């Protein structure tokens, strides 16, 4: 199962 | 950073002439991911070849397994031919039943 | 033995040849279980192992939603990174991300990881304490600050110590017949004559799982590394692995040499002799 973190937050 | 591919050519099961098997070409340790890999029978490109999904090691370098179903004989030559940015010309590695 | 769950994500820009290509794969130990290819037919997360097919539609929808969102973030990242490094829009570039967790024999948390690379080199990485960041260079410092502000490490820590471990255990249970098996290597030795003066002894290990293995040569009970060749462990294609180790010896001295094999499937190490 993948991580459920808001992906826009972990933009570089 | 660019890294040149390592290449191993080998069968899935111990080779027995006249019995069907799988021919593998494992490419690893390369960067970037763009690569061309062909399996050759007597110098000619084998048409029906599949490959694994692109993945990578701890050092970020990529690996892929290319494979085809085949029936080895005493008098048939198999090889893997690989091209990559790091290579001046395609590299050909011949299949050896003992390696 | 110990176990792991890992996800690997790769995006490649190819200016002039459309938008970036994205590939995601998931592993439990050495077994791939899911894949996504942005250019493939289904446009969904797909099964690659029989046990993952036990998951219902809510899982497949959720995993598909998350992986497609990851592809979109990477597209944004690729543009951001060209700016940071003052690069032109003409070259092809690569973004890679990896995360996952390790557990011990008791299936308890050992460590977590989350790291990012740009063009084949480290960019930013979560430290073993799962609270702090390692920026590889000056450019990566900008990312460190944003991730500190958005509290990414806290969120990743909760995943890596909770969800990651729990779903790894679930998979190990659901796929016990295959994931928890230990296939001991089938082993043999070959002899090849280079000439009259020397011979090559090759120690083989075939049909083993998991991939982890140690092959060592000894001469009269003493470790022998000189005049040896050891190939990288390689996939057989059927879910098992292969490896060999060879030594070049002087003719008539073959009997001094022994090959030693260590593997989880072996209750005690094997010793092979020509
Ligand atoms: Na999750």
């Amino acid at each position: 199962r993948q991580a459920s973190i808001e992906l826009p937050s972990m933009a570089v | 950073i660019q890294r040149t591919p390592k290449i191993q050519v080998y069968s899935r099961h111990p080779a027995e002439n006249g019995k069907s098997n799988f021919l593998n070409c494992y490419v690893s340790g390369f960067h970037p991911s763009d690569i061309e890999v062909d399996l050759l029978k007597n110098g000619e490109r084998i048409e029906k070849v599949e490959h694994s999904d692109l993945s990578f090691s701890k050092d970020w370098s990529f690996y892929l397994l290319y494979y085809t179903e085949f029936t080895p004989t005493e008098k048939d030559e198999y090889a893997c031919r690989v091209n990559h940015v790091t290579l001046s010309q395609p590299k050909i590695v011949k299949w050896d039943r003992d390696m | 033995g110990s176990h792991s769950m890992r996800y690997f994500f790769t995006s490649v820009s190819r200016p002039g040849r459309g938008e970036p290509r994205f590939i995601a794969v998931g592993y439990v130990d050495d077994t791939q279980f899911v894949r996504f290819d942005s250019d493939a037919a289904s446009q969904r997360m797909e099964p690659r192992a029989p046990w993952i097919e036990q998951e219902g539609p809510e899982y497949w929808d959720g995993e598909t939603r998350k992986v497609k969102a990851h592809s979109q973030t990477h597209r944004v990242d690729l543009g951001t990174l060209r700016g940071y490094y003052n690069q032109s829009e003409a070259g092809s570039h690569t973004v890679q991300r990896m995360y996952g967790c390790d557990v011990g024999s008791d299936w308890r948390f050992l460590r977590g990881y989350h790291q990012y690379a740009y063009d084949g080199k480290d960019y930013i990485a979560l430290k073993e304490d799962l609270r702090s960041w390692t920026a590889a260079d000056m450019a990566a410092q900008t990312t460190k600050h944003k991730w500190e502000a958005a509290h990414v490490a806290e969120q990743l820590r909760a995943y890596l110590e909770g969800t990651c471990v729990e779903w790894l255990r679930r998979y190990l249970e659901n796929g016990k017949e295959t994931l928890q098996r230990t296939d001991a290597p089938k082993t043999h030795m070959t002899h090849h004559a280079v000439s009259d003066h020397e011979a090559t002894l090759r120690c083989w290990a075939l049909s083993f799982y998991p991939a982890e293995i140690t092959l060592t040569w000894q001469r009269d009970g003493e470790d022998q590394t000189q005049d040896t060749e050891l190939v990288e462990t390689r996939p057989a294609g059927d879910g098992t692995f292969q490896k060999w180790a060879a030594v070049v010896v002087p003719s008539g001295q073959e009997q001094r040499y022994t090959c030693h094999v260590q593997h989880e499937g072996l209750p005690k190490p094997l010793t092979l002799r020509w």
